[PDB]
């Protein structure tokens, strides 16, 4: 957790960033696919 | 920033420029035509019925 | 102090400009986290940290 | 845990020592961004 400002996080477990324009784009970018919800 | 292209004249076809400046990462600009008109001046001579 | 060895310096970007308009990465290996002072022996480039 | 005087350990499932002036700093100096919880 705690990436940086402009990247969310999509785990627990793991360690993997993400863009904030990622979220919630109507496609999938991390394992567990919690980018898709909570829309 | 200045850059310049030159975009072909038919409607439809996806055109995409490529701009690279110095201290920043590339950048792809997408530009296409949906419709063109050509309109001629007329100078009205006469009218006939 | 850490030490580091096999200090290699590769540079992003570098306009010659005014202001800080150059970039550099530094790769290293370390035996411990802490601090280091960075330095530049030459006037030709001016480090901004 | 359990690192030298003159540093902290900021994790313990992993073993990370950061020197103690990277101890509430106002960056996250760790992978857990436990430096700056509770300051
Ligand atoms: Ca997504
Ligand atoms: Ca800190």
């Amino acid at each position: 957790r705690t990436c940086r400002i402009h990247e969310i996080s999509c785990g627990a477990h793991s360690t993997q960033c993400i863009p904030v324009s990622w979220r919630c784009d109507g496609e999938n970018d991390c394992d567990s696919g919690e980018d898709e919800e909570n829309c | 920033y200045e850059h310049s292209t030159v975009m072909p004249n038919v409607v439809g076809f996806p055109y995409k420029a490529h701009i690279e400046r110095p201290g920043y990462s590339p950048l792809t600009l997408q530009m296409q035509v949906v419709e063109t008109s050509l309109e001629p001046t007329l100078n009205l001579e006469y009218i006939t019925c | 102090a850490p030490t580091i060895i096999d200090l290699t310096c590769t540079v992003a970007t570098c306009t010659h400009s005014s202001d800080f308009g150059g970039v550099l990465t530094l790769t290293y290996k370390t035996d411990k986290n802490g601090d280091c002072s960075v330095h530049s022996h030459s006037n030709v480039a001016t480090l901004q940290e």
